[PDB]
């Protein structure tokens, strides 16, 4: 399940990915993820999120978040979503956050998880590295907050099974 | 007793996630940890049965939220006077316990690994999102000495009599026994957009932050001085006033502010109050887009 999540980072790009196992069914997270225009239900940096018009292909949202990060802004445009396979790919086109030709691919499998229904999420990535920084300190930024909101899709989804 | 003013605002932040605290006669210290036993024992008083009345003041800067930081607010004093009440049933070691244990204990109870009471009843889930967290500097005053706890990157300043002198190191992860300590444990301090555990928080010690774990501490820096006839005044702030302050220029203008009130004229204290809402609209004039938070407390 990597036919969508590999890559080919160019010599000054780098490129990873992280996965988490919800104890929750496929269709309850991807009703989650689905949801464009509110990252807000899963994503705990965001403290704010708008987008004109319905959720299309080519459509941008712009994310505001909290305190205590590096950025504040972000411009990001949904690039697929396939609501049949649960396939969810945005690319970042702005913001103060130092990620250039950002590109990420979101996948949702079906799973079973102790007997009961689970779920799959992996999220990969591409991105160019930023002048000062190395591959390793970047994928490690970025593999810090993607495991950080899939932990948190991961509590929102099975505190909606209960 | 104590004679302090404080002063706070959002400034252009959208949201005031800064807190602060000021509580008078929080406790007893056993004076067993501000006199040596033989210097106490010549008068004849032995400082296991004495102890003497201190005051808390405290400044407390949220991150992704300000949950954590009003947590500290409510909870330290009271999990610090607790702490010092039993210790009276080497004294730079002590100090250094009851803190630890202190701000671990409410560390503890904002991630839920311990329970908190509310009422006679128990909460034990977390008080908010594993992104929420808060530096904490504490000032304990009594009559013989300055006991400063540091956790983060807020700061305490005290002028004696000219001088600043920092009672408090901030916390950032680009400092060397840090950056230390967090690789060690496999962690990794990234420039970006300045220096950051994971490249994500500017800090690494703080309340709270479950999630960069455990990268952040927290475990509190305390300095144990002795007040001597030339100190000044106390200055607690969050980094809105030190990012655009120098301890130079606050120690210079609170000392002088609290002057020009007591020559022009004769619960919070007028004079430092003063002080403390110049120290702000200073800051605030300086271009600082942070939320202020400033204690000044005369000695
Ligand atoms: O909205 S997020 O919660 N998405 C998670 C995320 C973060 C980083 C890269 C990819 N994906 C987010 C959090 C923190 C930062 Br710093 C961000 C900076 C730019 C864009 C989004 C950012
Ligand atoms: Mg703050
Ligand atoms: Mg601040």
């Amino acid at each position: 399940v990597r036919r969508f999540h590999r890559h080919e980072p160019r010599d000054h790009q780098c490129s990873s990915a992280v996965a988490k196992h919800i104890k929750a069914p496929v269709h309850l997270v991807w009703s989650l993820v689905r949801r464009f225009d509110q990252p807000q239900l899963f994503k705990p940096f965001v403290s704010r999120c708008e987008m004109k018009g319905n959720i299309e292909i080519g459509s941008v949202r712009e994310v505001n978040v909290k305190s205590g990060l590096p950025a504040t802004r972000s411009t990001e445009r949904l690039e697929l979503l396939d609501d049949n396979e649960h396939i969810l790919s945005v690319r970042f086109v702005g913001g103060d956050h130092r990620l250039k030709n950002y590109s990420s691919i979101l996948t949702v499998h079906p799973e079973v998880i102790d007997g009961r229904p689970g779920t799959l999420v992996i999220e990969s990535f591409v991105v160019d590295v930023p002048e000062g920084n190395t591959k390793d300190e970047t994928c490690y930024f970025v593999e810090a907050l993607l495991k950080c909101n899939l932990k948190s899709l991961a509590e929102v989804s099975e505190r909606l099974v209960v | 007793a104590p004679v302090w003013g404080c002063a706070s605002t959002r400034g252009r932040s959208a949201e005031m996630e800064d807190a602060s605290a000021a509580v008078p006669r929080f406790a007893d210290v056993p004076v067993r940890l501000l006199a040596s036993r033989r210097d106490l024992d010549a008068l004849g008083l032995d400082a296991d049965a004495l102890r003497l009345p201190a005051h808390l003041f405290g400044v407390f800067d949220g991150h992704g939220g300000a949950e954590v930081a009003n947590y500290c607010r409510e909870r330290i004093h009271v999990v610090l006077s607790a702490a010092l009440a039993r210790l009276g049933k080497d004294m730079k070691e002590h100090w250094d316990d009851v803190f630890t244990k202190c701000f671990q204990r409410v560390d503890d109870e904002v991630s839920g690994r311990v329970t908190r009471v509310v009422g006679g009843e128990v909460r034990s889930e977390p008080v908010t999102a594993e992104n929420v967290g808060s530096t904490a500097v504490v000032a304990l005053v009594c009559s013989s000495h300055v006991v400063v706890a540091n956790c983060g990157d807020s700061r305490i300043v005290l002028c004696r009599g000219k001088e600043p002198v920092a009672l408090s190191i901030d916390h950032k992860p680009d400092r060397k026994d840090e950056r230390a300590r967090i690789e060690a444990q496999g962690g990794k301090v990234i420039q970006w957009n300045g220096y950051r555990v994971s490249g994500i928080l500017a800090m690494s010690r703080s309340i709270g932050d479950r999630y960069l774990k455990p990268f952040v501490i927290p475990k509190p820096e305390v300095m144990v001085v002795p007040r001597a006839k030339d100190d000044d005044c106390l200055i607690l702030a969050s980094d809105g006033l030190w990012d655009v302050v120098s301890n130079e220029e606050a120690c210079k203008v609170a000392r002088r502010q609290i002057l020009l009130w007591h020559k022009n004229n004769g619960s919070t204290d007028p004079a430092a109050q003063a002080a403390a809402d110049y120290l702000m609209r200073l800051a605030l004039k300086k271009g600082s887009e942070d939320n202020i938070t400033v204690i000044v407390v005369d000695l």
